Formats: structure tokens, C-alpha cells, sequence
């Protein structure tokens, strides 16, 4: 299920296709936090048109190592 | 004994269901009726909802019916909007107050009765809403209501074996009504169109206007 | 029974003999139930009677009047004129659909209930005698064909009705595979058998999608899904 | 009894032993399964035969004599020595009382039977349905014949109201009309030859009633009866 | 693929093969059927559905399948003892295999045939993977020429 | 389904859906109505 | 990345595969004829990293896992 939440958030809530362009300067972002109290500001603008917060389990080099490309095998 | 949903198996047809309820196929492998008050609860809920779901399908179907022959009936995917768009002195705010607070008076009575069988054939009310009774034993209350007015007829009035064949007439029709209304939702999330709209553009061209060809159940294709 | 359709077969318990026609098949089951098997036997006589009229009539038709086919002999173009009334299909569908509708009511009800309807509706004496379902009598054997052998002649009219519905099965195969009639298909393969026969005409449709019935479109299919020529 | 709607089948349960004039044992839904309900049918099914007697012979009648009006606009084009109001409001008030003794008279059989002016004319004892005494001075035959001929003859009074309306909304001509229209082309005026349907294709006749008139200074619908549903 | 092969039927050789049906639509597929293959396979599941829950029902209960009403087909539905030979009025209409013991003979033959088959189906699958032809298409290009082509032969070229 | 109610009517069941269910509502009230510094009626 | 060929098209394809890493347009002829220094362009052991991105050489790992899969399944 944590396996499947995590393919799920790189699919839907991350800029791993923009990541792929731009490797070296675009930072990896898998989280998406939505706006009630001020918390939005938790949106850093790792890159490549998406906001979002910058991950560290390096799923975006495992997936580029697979050769997963596109959003859909995610 | 009876026909089962599962010919055979009569180890998922539940204790409960004894077959003597209008409609028992033996159908509860979730067991969401195991419970005796439970399954009173759900009886009644399962003909208030086929009811329901006969009425709005009818109302659906007639409506699409008008507006296949020209009328000014908009579908019923937009009705509110289009009535709301002809009448704009009419708050929606207000009209949902309304149809809430009637909703809740006539709800009321029916949550009364259900409470307390017999408590509301009297009063402010003849004794024909005290109500007739049927699902487990009861001879009074219940979602079958006798009496004059929701019965001017007299079709349960007379003859056990109609009254039986009626019942189940209503339930069947009720499931199958859900079952459409659940049908028109989908179909109308898929393709966009009405019910008689999918219907005349299904006969016109049987293959190539399945659910396969509306480009949202099967996705790829 | 004795000789049953296929060799060495067990015949059903309840296909023992009696009926006319029983080779004790019924592979399927759908005679185990007596009045399902007394429905199916109303069905199978109307069947058979209606069978074996539309394959004399298609093949009468073919012999008197070769230059139309069967198939097409329905469209309102082709309708032989007797008088000088307009042509439309829905005026003559009217009176086949009241006469068809009032005589089935009436085989229908004696179906239910075994010589409720044998008396004339204005004429309680004149009373039609029908020993069996499917087989009235009366009226309907002026000639007097019965008294003897009932038995006999029964199993004649059974095997030619099975007979005249396994021709017209054949013959609405053979016209949407060749597009000709009965007799002529006959013709053809016995001048080329070997170039002329079901393995070359079969999948082809040699019917329209459509036909336009006076203004009506009606859509047309074949029973197999064709090649549609 | 041996006249039965449909010969050679069995008459209902509640149906047996009908005593009611024209009772042929015609009940597939069981509507007259209950007595009171029976009875209540029973009175409604006399007025109705009654009411549409009257109708169909008046619009007979207004069409041979005034073949150049047409019965389905009558209302509005006629050309009252009245107004329409006082019309109507005088027609509510006496139909009022009359439908009102008269269904208080089937409720409780000799409630409404004397004369509240005229305290000595009275109505005489009779059947539910049936007032006579001052209602019928002219009885010729037994009565019960003639209740099963006023029953069957009303039943058939309702039919034919029912088609002449059908027919005005089709064809838009007087009952007659029509009659001469069909006999002037059988094959190609039936509703079959106008209407057909086939999965693919729908054939239905337009609608001969316009969709709205126009009387005094408001409009009236005035359309087609359930134009979606026809064939 | 032999049909074809003969000329019976307007199809191809190529064209004919079973693993260009339709089944798998990268491998080819062939697009005249009456109807797309997705909507086929919706009613081959409805279908396959009844037919299998019904005999895995009479599986679990052998009395079963034959007392519940199912337009007059559940009187051939009572089937035997053993589950994989119901042989009723339906599965065994020539009444085949009288004795016990000319049945036993004939369930052999079944068992030894279906084994054969697998076999064949397997091999049929590994050729069509590694010679990207039909199985009479690989019959024939072995026969003519055996020590070329086989299997050793075909390690170079596996799916071009 | 007695067994299952009764399931769901313990402790921490209980406590889980109404901190839930209290914790969806405050944050409701507060996305319609945000920054709410006073009490201004 | 949008243009490279989907993992398909370089699965069941020897063709272009082969065009990526030539000692593919033998097949497997090489593995059973243990002649499995033709396969020493997609089967390396060089070491390092790769200098475009970094990270080891993925022919070294394919390399290293076929090796330990053949060690464990002994
Ligand atoms: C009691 C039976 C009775 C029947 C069967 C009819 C039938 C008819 N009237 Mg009539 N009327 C009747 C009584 C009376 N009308 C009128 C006054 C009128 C007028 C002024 C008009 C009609 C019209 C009509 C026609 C409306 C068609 C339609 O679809 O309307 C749809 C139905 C409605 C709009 C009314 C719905 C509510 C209503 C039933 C109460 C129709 C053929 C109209 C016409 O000519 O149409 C062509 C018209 O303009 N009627 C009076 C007052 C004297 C009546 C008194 O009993
Ligand atoms: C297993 C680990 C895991 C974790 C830690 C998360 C964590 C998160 N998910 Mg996620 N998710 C997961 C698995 C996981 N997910 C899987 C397997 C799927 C596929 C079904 C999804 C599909 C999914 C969607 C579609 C969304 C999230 C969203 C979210 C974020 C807000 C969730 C929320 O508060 O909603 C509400 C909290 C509730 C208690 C209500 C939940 C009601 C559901 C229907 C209960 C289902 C059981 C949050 C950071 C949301 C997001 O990313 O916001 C931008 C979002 O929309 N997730
Ligand atoms: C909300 C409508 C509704 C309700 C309240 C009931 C209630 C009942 N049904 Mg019934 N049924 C329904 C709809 C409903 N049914 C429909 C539409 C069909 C046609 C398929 C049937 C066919 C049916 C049969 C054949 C039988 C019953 C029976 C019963 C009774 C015992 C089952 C039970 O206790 O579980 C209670 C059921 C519920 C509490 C409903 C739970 C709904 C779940 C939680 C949601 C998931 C539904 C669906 C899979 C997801 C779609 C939702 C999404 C797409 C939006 C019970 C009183 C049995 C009986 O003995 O009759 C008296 C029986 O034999 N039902
Ligand atoms: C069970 C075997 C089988 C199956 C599944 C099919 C299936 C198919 N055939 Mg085929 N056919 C078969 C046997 C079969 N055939 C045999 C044995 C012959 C030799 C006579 C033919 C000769 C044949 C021809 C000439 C044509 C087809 C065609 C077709 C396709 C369209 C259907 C049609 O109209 O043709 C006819 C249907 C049949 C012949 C079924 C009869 C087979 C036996 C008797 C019953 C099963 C279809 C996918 C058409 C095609 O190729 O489409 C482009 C086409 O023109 N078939
Ligand atoms: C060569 C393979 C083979 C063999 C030897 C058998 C043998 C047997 N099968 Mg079996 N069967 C097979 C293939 C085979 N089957 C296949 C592929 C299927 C899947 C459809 C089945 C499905 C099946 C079922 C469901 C049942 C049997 C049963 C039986 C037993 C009954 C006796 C019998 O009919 O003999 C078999 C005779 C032959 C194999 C010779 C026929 C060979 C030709 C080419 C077949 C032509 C059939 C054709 C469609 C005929 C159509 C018209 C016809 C009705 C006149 C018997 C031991 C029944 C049983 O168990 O009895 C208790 C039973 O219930 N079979
Ligand atoms: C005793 C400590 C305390 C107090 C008095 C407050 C008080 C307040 N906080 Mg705060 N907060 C606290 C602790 C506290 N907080 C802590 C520990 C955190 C870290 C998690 C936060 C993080 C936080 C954030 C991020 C925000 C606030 C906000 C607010 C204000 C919004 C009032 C409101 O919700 O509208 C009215 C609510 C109601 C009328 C609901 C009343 C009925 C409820 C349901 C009854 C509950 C029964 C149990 C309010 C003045 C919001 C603000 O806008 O600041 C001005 C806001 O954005 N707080
Ligand atoms: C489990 C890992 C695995 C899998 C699934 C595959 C699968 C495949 N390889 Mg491959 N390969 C692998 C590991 C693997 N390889 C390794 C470790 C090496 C380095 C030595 C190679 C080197 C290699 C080369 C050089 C080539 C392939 C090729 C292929 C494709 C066709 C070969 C084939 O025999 O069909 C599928 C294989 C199987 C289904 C295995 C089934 C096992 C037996 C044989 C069948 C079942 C047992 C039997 C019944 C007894 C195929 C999709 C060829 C190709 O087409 O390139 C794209 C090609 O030329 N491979
Ligand atoms: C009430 C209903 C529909 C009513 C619709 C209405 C009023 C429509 C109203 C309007 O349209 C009009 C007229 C005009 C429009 O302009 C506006 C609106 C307002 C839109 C459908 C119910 C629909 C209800 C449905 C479909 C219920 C299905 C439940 C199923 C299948 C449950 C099965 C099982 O529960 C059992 C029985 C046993 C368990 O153990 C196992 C499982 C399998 C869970
Ligand atoms: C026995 C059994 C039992 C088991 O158990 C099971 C099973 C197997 C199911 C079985 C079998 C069955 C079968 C075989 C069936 C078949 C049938 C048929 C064929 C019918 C037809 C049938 C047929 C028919 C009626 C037909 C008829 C016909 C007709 C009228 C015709 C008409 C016509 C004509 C004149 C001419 C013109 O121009 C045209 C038309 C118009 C066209
Ligand atoms: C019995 C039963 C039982 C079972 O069980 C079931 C079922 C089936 C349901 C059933 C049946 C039913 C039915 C059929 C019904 C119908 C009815 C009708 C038709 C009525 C009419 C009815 C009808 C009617 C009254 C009518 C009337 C009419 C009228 C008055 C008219 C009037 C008029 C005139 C003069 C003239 C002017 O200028 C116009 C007007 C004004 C218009
Ligand atoms: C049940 C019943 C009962 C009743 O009563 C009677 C009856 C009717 C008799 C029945 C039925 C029966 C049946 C169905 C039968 C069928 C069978 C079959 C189909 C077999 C096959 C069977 C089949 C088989 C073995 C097959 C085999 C195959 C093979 C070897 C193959 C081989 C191959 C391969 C690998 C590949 C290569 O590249 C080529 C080749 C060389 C070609
Ligand atoms: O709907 C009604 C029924 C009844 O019996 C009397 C009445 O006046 C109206």
C-alpha cells in the first residue's frame, strides 16, 4: 500500500516528466499541499512550472534508472 | 424451498433470511442485515429507495421522451439549472429551505411511524395512516401503508394472493428502477447524453456505440 | 420409438413413445416438464405447418414466377396490382395484424384450457371436435383425412413440418449467401459443384444493409456476420 | 355467466356472482377486488357511461348540423350569449349540488332522496345508481334489460369519445369527417399507415391541434395529447 | 493457419496465424470481426461467467445446478459422481462408453489426448515467440530442411 | 453486524473518528471563514 | 524523453536494440555456443561511474545482478 501511495504521488503530485528534461537544476517534488491556514507557503518552487515539496528517497532516480519515462507506468 | 441468487450454495444464503420477506432471494454475503432491527431498518430503506428510484426514473424517462420530440423539457442532468435560468426570482436557497423543511414534515411522520409502528393514525390523522404492517409479523405500520389515501384503489384490500403479487411486482420494479438510475448516471458521465439519446444512437448502430466506444470506461480505447 | 436418432443413444424417461414423431432426442432437457413439453409441442406443430407453407410457397413462386426472388418479393415495387388501390404496406399490415391476432387468441385460449373455445361465438351447437391440442378438426378436416390411422398421418405431418423448417433454414442461408433462389441455386451447383458450392458462397452477405419501404428505412442483416457483398 | 369477455376462460373471485348489469367478467388488474371499491367503480362507470352518452350524441349532432365547426375549438369558437365567467361559475354551483346529493346518495343509500322545498314530494325507494320515481316516467321494457343496453351502450360512448379525440388531434376533422376520409382511401388512412416504428426509423403524424389558442385576452395550452408517445 | 495455408478460406497464411487473431493486439490483430475485440471479450466474460460459476457451484454441491429453475436446462445439469465426468443428457448424448470399463478406456484416451495438447499449446506458444510464424508454417520449413531448421538453427534469430 | 457496531463503538474507534471528524469540521470553518483573529460578530 | 521508443518497442524488437547495442543482431546464439564475450557491449566490467550522469554504469549492474543470480541460484 506505501509502494502504491508512493507510484500514485509521482504520477499525480510530482513534476517527474519535467525532471527527466532537467535533472540537474529542476528539484525533485513529490507533495502537494493544499491552502487552509497559511500552509501553502510549503510549496517551494523546486522547478519546472510545479510547486511543491522537495523529496529526498530519491524515487525519481530509481524510476529514471527503470526507464519509467511517462507518468502512465507510474 | 425458494429461488436463491446463487442457484445452489446454500451456505452464503443467510439464517435471517427465512424467505418469508417480499423479494428474498437469500442475497446478503456482505451480512449488512444481521442484525433483526438491522434488517428491519434495511427493509425499509430498500422500498423507500425503489420508490424513489421508480419515480425519478420515470420522471427521467418522460422528460427525455419531451425533449427527443421538441418540447422546451430541458434533460435532467440540467432541469434545475434551466428552471433556475427561466424563473430568476425564485432564490435557490429558498427553494431548497422549502423542499427541505416539507421533506422533513412528511419524514418525520414516516420516522414516527417507524419508531412506534402504530402512533400516527390518530390524532391529527384517520386511522387508515396507522398502516397495515407485513415484514416480520407486523400487523401495523411498516413501509406498507393501507388506508384510503395511499391506497384509493383497494389493490391490497381483498385477496391475499394480489396483495402478495403486487408486493412483489413493486419490489422488483423498484430494484430494476435503481439499477436504470444507476445506469442513466454512468452513461451520462460517460457519453454526456441522455438516457433516450444513448438509447436511439445505441439501435441506430448496435456495434461501434457500446461502452467500449465512449472513450471513458475503456480508457486506452 | 424404437429406432431413436442416433445410434445407441438413452432415450429420456420421459420421451417413452407416445407423442408422434418421438425418436427420443431432446438432448437439451426443455421436454422434462409436461406442460412445458405440451407448450413446446403447440409451438413445434405451428412450426412446422407455418415451414412447410412458406417452402411450398417459395419454391411455387420460383417455378410460376422465376423472374422474382423470394427474397425481395416483399417490397412494395414488387407487389402484384389487382385493382386500382394505392399501395401501402401499413393498410395490409392492419388486417393480417387484427385476423393473425383474433385466430391466435383463439388457438391461445384453447391452449390454456382443452376445449373452452370449440363452440361458434354467435353458434353455441356448431362445435369443433379436437381429440388433441394442435389438432382441432371439424372445419379445419372437411375432407374427412382422420377416422383411420390418426397416428400414422400425425407422424407424417411431424417429420414434413421438421423437414420444411430444416428447408427454410436453408433456404434464407442459400439466398443471403448467393442471392438467388432455391431452385436456382440447385441449378447452379449442379453445373459447377466444384466451383458452386457452400464453401465459395459462404461468407458473403448478398443483402443491403438497408431497404426503403415507401419512406421507412428498414434495416437489413443477414444471419451470419457477412461479408456484405 | 356464459358471456364472458374472453370465452373459454374463468371469471375473477370478486367478479362471480356479479350481480351488476354488463358484467362480463372483465377485471385483469382486480380494481373490483374490494366491495366498497366495486361499488364505488360501479357509480362512476354509470355516470361516466352516462356523461359520455350525452357527449358523443351532442358532437354527432353540432357536427351534422354545423358541419363548419369544429368540435375540438368549440370552446373557444362559438360565440357565448352569456360570458364565459358567469357561465362557469353557474354551471359549478348547480353541478355542485347535483354531484353532491348524488354522491351522497351512493355514500348512504336514502340520505339524499326528498325534495328540501317540497316537503311532500318524495323520491321512492330504488337501487344505488338507479334514482327513478321523477328521473325516469318512461320505462319501456323490463330494467334490466335496459340497464345492460344503457351499460353496454355507454361503454361504447366512451370509445368513441376517446377515438374522436384521437382523431380531431390527428386529423384535425370533425368524427364524420374522418369517417369519410377513411372510407375515401381504407389502405392509407389507417394509424398504421400513418405511424410506424422500427429500431432505426420513427414515423409520427404532426400534430393537427395547434400548439397554443388564443381566447378572450389570455392563451390556453390546447396542444396534443402526449405528442412524445405516439407510434 | 492449415485452412489457410490450402487456400479454403481468404485469409493469408501470415495473416491466419493464432497469435494474430486479435489476442494480443501487439502481435497483430485481426480487425473484421462484427464487433471490436474489447466488447467480445465483455460478453465472453458474462458468459464464461454463467457457464463456470454454475459448474463450480455443482462442484462444491453435486445435487445442485438441477433444482433451480433455468429455462428447463437445469434437467441436464444433475451430473455424476465425479465432477469432471457429469455426462448427463446434454454431455453425453451419443451415450458413449456403456461399461465401466470401455469408460475407463475412453478417459484415458481423453487424458492422454488433452496431455498431448498442452504440450502442443506450450510448444506452439515457444515457436511462435522464437520463429514469428504459425505452427504449420514451422512444421513445413523443418520438414524441408531439418538440420537448418530446428531449434539450435533458430538461437540467432529469435523475434526478428 | 451487531458485532461489527459494537466494533465500532470502542475507545479508539470512537476517539479516532471524533477527533476526525472534529478536526475536518475546524478546518472547514476555517477555510470559509480564515483568519478569524477576533470574535466579530 | 518523449521520444524515445516505449519499453516494448526495445523489448521485442532485436532490430533497434541492436542498433543501441550490436552484439544483439546475433540473438542467443552466442549464450548457448559459450561464446559469451560477444556480449561484453551490454555485459561490461568497468567501474567507476558514468561520467554523463554520475551514477554507476547500468551494463555493470546488469552484469553484476546476472552474475549474483547465477551465484544464488547455484
Ligand atoms: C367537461 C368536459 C369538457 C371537455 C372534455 C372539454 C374539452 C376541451 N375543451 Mg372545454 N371541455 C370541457 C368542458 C368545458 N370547456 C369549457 C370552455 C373551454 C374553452 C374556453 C376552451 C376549451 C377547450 C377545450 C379543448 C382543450 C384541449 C386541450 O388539450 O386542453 C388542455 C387542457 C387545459 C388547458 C385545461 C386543463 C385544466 C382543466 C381540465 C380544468 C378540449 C377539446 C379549448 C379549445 O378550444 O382548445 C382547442 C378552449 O379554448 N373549453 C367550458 C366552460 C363553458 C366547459 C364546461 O364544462
Ligand atoms: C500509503 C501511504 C500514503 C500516504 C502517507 C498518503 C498521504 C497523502 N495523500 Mg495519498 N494515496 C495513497 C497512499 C498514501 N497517501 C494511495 C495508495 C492512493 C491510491 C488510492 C492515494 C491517493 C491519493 C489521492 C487521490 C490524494 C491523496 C492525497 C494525500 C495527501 C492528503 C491526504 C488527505 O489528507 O486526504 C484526506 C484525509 C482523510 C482522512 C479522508 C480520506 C478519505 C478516503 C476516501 C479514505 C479512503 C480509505 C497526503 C499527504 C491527496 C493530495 O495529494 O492532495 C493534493 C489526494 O487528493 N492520495
Ligand atoms: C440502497 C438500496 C437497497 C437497500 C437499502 C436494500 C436492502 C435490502 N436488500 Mg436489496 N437490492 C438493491 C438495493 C437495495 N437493497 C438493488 C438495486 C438490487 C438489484 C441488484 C437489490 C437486490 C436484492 C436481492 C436479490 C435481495 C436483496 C435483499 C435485501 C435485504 C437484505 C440485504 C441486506 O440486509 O443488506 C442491506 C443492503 C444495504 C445496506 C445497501 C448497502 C450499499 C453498499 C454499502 C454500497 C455499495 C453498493 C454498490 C455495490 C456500490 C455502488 C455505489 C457507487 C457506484 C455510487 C435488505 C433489506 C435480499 C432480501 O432478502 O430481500 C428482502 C435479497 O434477496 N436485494
Ligand atoms: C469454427 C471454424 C470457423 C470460424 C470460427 C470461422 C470464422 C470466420 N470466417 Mg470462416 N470458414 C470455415 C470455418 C470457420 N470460419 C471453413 C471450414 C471454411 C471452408 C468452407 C470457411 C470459409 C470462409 C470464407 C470463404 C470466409 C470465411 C470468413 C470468416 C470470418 C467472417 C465470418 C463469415 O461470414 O464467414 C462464414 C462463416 C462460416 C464459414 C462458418 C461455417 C463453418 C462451420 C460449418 C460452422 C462453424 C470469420 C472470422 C469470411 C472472411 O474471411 O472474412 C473476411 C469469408 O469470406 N470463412
Ligand atoms: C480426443 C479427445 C477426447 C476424448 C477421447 C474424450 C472422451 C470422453 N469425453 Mg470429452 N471432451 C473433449 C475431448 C475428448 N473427450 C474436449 C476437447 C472437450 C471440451 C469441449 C470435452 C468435453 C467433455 C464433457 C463436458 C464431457 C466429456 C465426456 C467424455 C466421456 C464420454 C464418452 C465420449 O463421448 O467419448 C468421446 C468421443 C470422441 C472423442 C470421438 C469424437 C471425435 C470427433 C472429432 C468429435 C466430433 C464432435 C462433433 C462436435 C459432433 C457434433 C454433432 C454430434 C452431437 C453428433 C469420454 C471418456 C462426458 C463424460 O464425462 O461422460 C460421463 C462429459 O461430461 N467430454
Ligand atoms: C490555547 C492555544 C490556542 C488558542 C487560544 C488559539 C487561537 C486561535 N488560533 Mg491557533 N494554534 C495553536 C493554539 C491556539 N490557537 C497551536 C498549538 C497551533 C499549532 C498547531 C495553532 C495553529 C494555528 C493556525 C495555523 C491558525 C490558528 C488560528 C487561530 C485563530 C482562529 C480561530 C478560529 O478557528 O476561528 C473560529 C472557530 C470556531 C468558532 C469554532 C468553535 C466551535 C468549535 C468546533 C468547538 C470545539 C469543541 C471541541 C484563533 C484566535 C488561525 C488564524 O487565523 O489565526 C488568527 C490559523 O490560521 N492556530
Ligand atoms: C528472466 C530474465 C529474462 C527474460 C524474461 C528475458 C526475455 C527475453 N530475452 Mg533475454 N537475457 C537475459 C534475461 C532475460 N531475458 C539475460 C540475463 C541475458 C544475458 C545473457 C539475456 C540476453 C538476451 C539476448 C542477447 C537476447 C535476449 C532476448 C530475449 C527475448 C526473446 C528471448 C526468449 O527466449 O524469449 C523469452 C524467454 C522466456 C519466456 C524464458 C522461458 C524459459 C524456458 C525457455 C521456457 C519455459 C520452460 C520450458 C517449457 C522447459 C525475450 C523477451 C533476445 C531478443 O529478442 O532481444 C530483444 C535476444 O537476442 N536476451
Ligand atoms: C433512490 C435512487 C434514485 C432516485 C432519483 C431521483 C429522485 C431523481 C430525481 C431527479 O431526476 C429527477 C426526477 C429530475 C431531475 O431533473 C433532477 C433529479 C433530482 C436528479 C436510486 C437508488 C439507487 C440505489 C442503488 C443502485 C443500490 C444498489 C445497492 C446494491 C446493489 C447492494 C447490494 C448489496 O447490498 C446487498 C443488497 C447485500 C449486501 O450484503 C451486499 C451488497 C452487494 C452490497
Ligand atoms: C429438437 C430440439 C430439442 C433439443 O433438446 C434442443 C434443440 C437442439 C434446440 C432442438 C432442435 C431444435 C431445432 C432444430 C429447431 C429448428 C427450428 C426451425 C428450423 C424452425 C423454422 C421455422 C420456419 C418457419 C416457421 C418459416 C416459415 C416461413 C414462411 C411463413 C415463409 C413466408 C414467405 C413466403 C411464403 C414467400 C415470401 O416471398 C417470403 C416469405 C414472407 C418469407
Ligand atoms: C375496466 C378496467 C378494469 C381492468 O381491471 C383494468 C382496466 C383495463 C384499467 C379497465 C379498463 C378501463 C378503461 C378502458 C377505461 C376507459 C374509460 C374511458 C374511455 C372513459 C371515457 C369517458 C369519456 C367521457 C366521459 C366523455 C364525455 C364527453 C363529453 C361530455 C363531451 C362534451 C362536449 C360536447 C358534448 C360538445 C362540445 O362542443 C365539446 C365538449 C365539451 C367536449
Ligand atoms: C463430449 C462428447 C460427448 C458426446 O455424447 C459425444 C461427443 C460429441 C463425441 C463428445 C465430444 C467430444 C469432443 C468435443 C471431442 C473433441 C476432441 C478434440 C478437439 C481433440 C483434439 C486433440 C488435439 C490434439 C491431441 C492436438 C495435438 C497437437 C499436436 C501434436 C501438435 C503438434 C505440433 C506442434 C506442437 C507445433 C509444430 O509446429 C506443428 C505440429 C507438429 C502440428
Ligand atoms: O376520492 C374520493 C373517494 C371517495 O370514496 C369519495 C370521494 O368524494 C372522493
Amino acid at each position: 500500500i506505501w509502494l502504491s501511495g508512493m507510484y500514485f504521488h509521482g504520477a499525480r503530485f510530482s513534476n517527474y516528466e519535467a525532471w527527466l528534461t532537467d535533472p540537474t537544476h529542476i528539484k525533485p517534488s513529490a507533495q502537494v499541499v493544499w491552502p487552509i491556514v497559511g500552509q501553502e507557503i510549503l510549496n517551494a518552487d523546486v522547478g519546472g512550472g510545479f510547486q511543491g515539496l522537495q523529496i529526498t528517497s530519491g524515487f525519481f532516480q530509481l524510476w529514471r534508472a527503470a526507464g519509467i519515462t511517462s507518468e502512465l507506468q507510474l | 424451498v425458494r429461488e436463491l441468487w446463487f442457484p445452489g450454495n446454500k451456505e452464503v444464503v443467510p439464517d435471517y433470511l427465512d424467505g418469508s420477506l417480499v423479494g428474498d432471494h437469500g442475497f446478503d454475503p456482505l451480512g449488512l442485515g444481521s442484525s433483526p432491527e438491522q434488517l428491519s431498518w434495511n427493509v425499509h430503506a430498500e422500498i423507500f429507495h425503489g420508490r424513489l428510484a421508480m419515480t425519478g426514473v420515470a420522471g427521467i424517462l418522460l422528460t427525455s421522451l419531451l425533449h427527443k420530440g421538441g418540447a422546451d423539457v430541458p434533460e435532467w442532468f440540467e432541469a434545475g439549472r434551466v428552471y433556475l435560468d427561466r424563473n430568476p426570482n425564485v432564490d435557490f436557497g429558498a427553494l431548497l429551505f422549502s423542499t427541505i423543511v416539507m421533506s422533513g414534515f412528511v419524514e418525520f411522520k414516516r420516522l414516527n411511524d417507524i419508531r412506534n409502528p402504530g402512533s400516527q393514525g390518530s390524532g391529527i390523522l384517520p386511522e387508515d395512516f396507522k398502516g397495515v404492517g407485513g415484514p416480520q409479523g407486523r400487523t401495523v405500520g411498516g413501509p406498507y401503508v393501507g388506508g384510503r389515501y395511499f391506497d384509493p384503489m383497494g389493490l391490497c384490500r381483498g385477496s391475499p394472493e394480489q396483495t402478495l403479487k403486487y408486493k412483489w411486482n413493486e419490489i422488483r420494479n423498484g430494484r430494476l428502477a435503481m439499477m436504470a438510475f444507476l445506469g442513466f448516471a454512468a452513461q451520462y458521465a460517460a457519453t454526456g447524453k441522455g438516457p433516450i439519446d444513448n438509447l436511439v444512437d445505441h439501435v441506430a448502430d448496435p456495434f461501434h456505440t457500446t461502452f467500449v466506444h465512449n472513450g471513458v470506461s475503456v480508457p486506452f480505447i | 420409438q424404437r429406432k431413436l436418432w442416433f445410434p445407441g443413444v438413452a432415450a429420456p424417461g420421459y420421451l417413452d413413445g407416445s407423442m408422434a414423431g418421438d425418436r427420443g432426442f431432446d438432448p437439451m432437457g426443455l421436454g422434462a416438464n409436461p406442460k412445458m413439453m405440451t407448450w413446446y409441442r403447440q409451438a413445434e406443430l405451428q412450426n412446422g405447418r407455418w415451414a412447410m407453407l412458406g417452402v411450398a410457397g417459395i419454391l411455387g413462386q420460383e417455378i410460376i414466377n422465376p423472374a422474382q426472388w423470394w427474397y425481395t418479393a416483399g417490397m412494395p415495387e414488387n407487389l402484384p396490382r389487382f385493382d386500382s388501390q394505392p399501395v401501402n404496406m401499413g393498410g395490409i399490415l392492419a388486417w393480417e395484424f387484427i385476423l393473425m391476432h383474433f385466430v391466435e387468441v383463439r388457438r391461445w385460449q384453447d391452449i390454456r384450457k382443452k376445449d373452452s373455445v370449440n363452440a361458434d361465438p354467435f353458434n353455441p351447437n356448431l362445435k369443433v371436435p379436437n381429440p388433441e391440442l394442435g389438432y382441432p378438426g371439424g372445419p379445419f378436416d372437411p375432407l374427412g383425412f382422420s377416422k383411420g390411422n390418426f397416428k400414422e398421418a400425425q407422424t407424417k405431418e411431424i417429420k414434413n413440418g421438421r423437414l420444411a423448417m430444416v428447408a427454410f433454414a436453408a433456404f434464407t442461408i442459400q439466398a443471403q449467401a448467393t442471392g438467388k433462389g432455391p431452385l436456382q441455386n440447385l441449378t447452379d451447383h449442379l453445373s459447377a459443384p466444384f466451383s458452386n458450392n457452400w464453401t465459395t458462397n459462404i461468407g458473403h452477405c448478398m443483402v443491403p444493409t438497408s431497404v426503403d419501404v415507401q419512406g421507412l428505412t428498414i434495416p437489413l442483416s443477414c444471419l451470419w456476420p457477412g461479408q456484405q457483398m | 355467466a356464459r358471456a364472458n369477455w374472453l370465452p373459454g376462460s374463468d371469471f375473477p373471485a370478486h367478479l362471480e356472482n356479479c350481480k351488476l348489469p354488463g358484467c362480463y367478467g372483465f377485471d385483469p388488474l382486480g380494481l373490483g377486488a374490494n366491495e366498497e371499491r366495486l361499488a364505488w367503480f360501479a357509480e362512476s362507470e354509470r355516470v361516466h357511461c352516462r356523461w359520455a352518452m350525452l357527449g358523443v350524441a351532442g358532437i354527432l349532432v353540432q357536427e351534422i348540423v354545423k358541419p363548419d365547426v369544429f368540435w375540438y375549438t368549440s370552446g373557444a369558437t362559438v360565440e357565448l350569449p352569456f360570458d364565459i365567467t358567469g357561465l362557469l361559475a353557474f354551471e359549478l354551483f348547480v353541478m355542485h349540488w347535483v354531484e353532491s346529493r348524488r354522491g351522497y346518495d351512493i355514500k348512504k343509500p336514502g340520505s339524499m332522496d326528498q325534495d328540501p322545498i317540497f316537503s311532500n314530494f318524495k323520491l321512492p325507494a330504488h337501487e344505488p345508481g338507479y334514482p327513478g320515481g321523477i328521473f325516469a316516467p318512461f320505462v319501456p321494457g323490463s330494467l334490466e334489460e335496459l340497464k345492460v343496453k344503457e351499460i353496454k351502450n355507454g361503454r361504447l360512448a366512451m370509445l368513441a369519445f376517446i377515438g374522436f379525440t384521437m382523431a380531431a388531434q390527428v386529423t384535425g376533422k370533425n368524427p364524420l369527417a374522418a369517417l369519410r376520409e377513411h372510407l375515401d382511401n381504407p389502405l392509407g388512412t389507417t394509424i398504421f399507415s400513418k405511424a410506424v416504428v422500427v429500431p432505426g426509423q420513427a414515423v409520427v403524424p404532426p400534430c393537427a391541434i395547434p400548439d397554443t389558442i388564443e381566447f378572450q385576452g389570455i392563451t390556453i395550452p390546447a396542444g396534443c395529447f402526449l405528442h412524445s408517445l405516439w407510434p | 493457419e492449415i485452412l489457410a495455408t490450402a487456400g479454403l478460406i481468404p485469409a493469408t497464411p501470415e495473416e491466419a496465424v493464432w497469435f494474430r487473431s486479435g489476442v494480443i493486439p501487439p502481435a497483430g490483430q485481426y480487425g473484421k470481426y462484427w464487433m471490436d475485440p474489447y466488447s467480445l471479450f465483455w460478453i465472453e466474460a458474462i458468459l464464461m461467467n454463467f457457464a463456470e460459476l454454475k459448474r463450480w457451484q455443482d462442484f462444491k454441491e453435486p445435487g445442485s445446478q438441477s433444482k433451480q429453475y433455468f429455462l428447463g436446462l437445469e434437467a441436464v445439469f444433475g451430473g455424476s459422481g465425479n465432477p469432471a465426468y457429469p455426462g448427463g443428457q446434454w454431455f453425453n448424448m451419443l451415450n458413449l462408453g456403456k461399461t465401466p470399463e470401455e469408460m475407463k478406456k475412453l478417459q484415458t484416451n481423453e487424458i492422454r489426448n488433452g496431455r498431448l495438447a498442452m504440450i502442443a499449446c506450450l510448444g506452439c506458444a515457444a515457436q511462435g515467440v522464437m520463429t514469428q510464424k504459425g505452427p504449420f508454417a514451422n512444421l513445413l520449413e523443418h520438414l524441408a530442411d531439418p538440420v537448418s531448421n530446428n531449434l539450435l538453427g533458430n538461437l540467432a534469430t529469435i523475434l526478428k | 453486524m451487531k458485532d461489527f457496531t459494537t466494533y465500532l463503538s470502542t475507545a479508539p474507534v470512537l476517539t479516532l473518528l471524533s477527533v476526525t471528524v472534529v478536526a475536518g469540521l475546524l478546518i472547514e470553518i476555517n477555510r470559509f471563514f480564515p483568519d478569524a483573529l477576533i470574535a466579530a460578530f | 524523453p518523449k521520444e524515445i521508443p516505449l519499453p516494448h518497442e526495445f523489448t521485442l524488437n532485436p532490430e533497434l536494440m541492436a542498433q543501441l547495442y550490436p552484439s544483439f543482431s546475433k540473438g542467443l546464439a552466442p549464450f548457448f555456443t559459450l561464446d559469451w564475450a560477444q556480449y561484453s557491449d551490454f555485459l561490461t566490467f568497468q567501474g567507476g561511474l558514468n561520467p554523463v550522469t554520475g551514477g554507476l554504469w547500468l551494463t555493470d549492474t546488469v552484469h553484476h545482478h546476472l552474475a549474483i543470480a547465477v551465484l544464488f541460484l547455484i
